[PDB]
């Protein structure tokens, strides 16, 4: 998986 | 394993996938820390943010 964070739900 | 999207989520490249509020989903996996997990859908398979989906008739 990408090593970066997901965006918070908008 | 059959799960919704709750949100839209646009790809950002690194094998992410773009999901649609309302689309289904199945699930083959999670990562390391629950944050990101796998999915195929009718548009294609990649990784879309776990807190974006939730399962179906729940």
């Amino acid at each position: 998986a990408p090593s970066y964070s997901p965006p918070p739900p908008p | 394993n059959l799960f919704v999207a709750l949100y839209d989520f646009v790809a950002s490249g690194d094998n992410t996938l773009s999901i649609t509020k309302g689309e289904k989903l199945r699930v083959l996996g999670y990562n390391h820390n629950g944050e990101w997990c796998e999915a195929q859908t009718k548009n294609g398979q990649g990784w879309v943010p776990s807190a974006y989906i939730t399962p179906v008739n729940s």
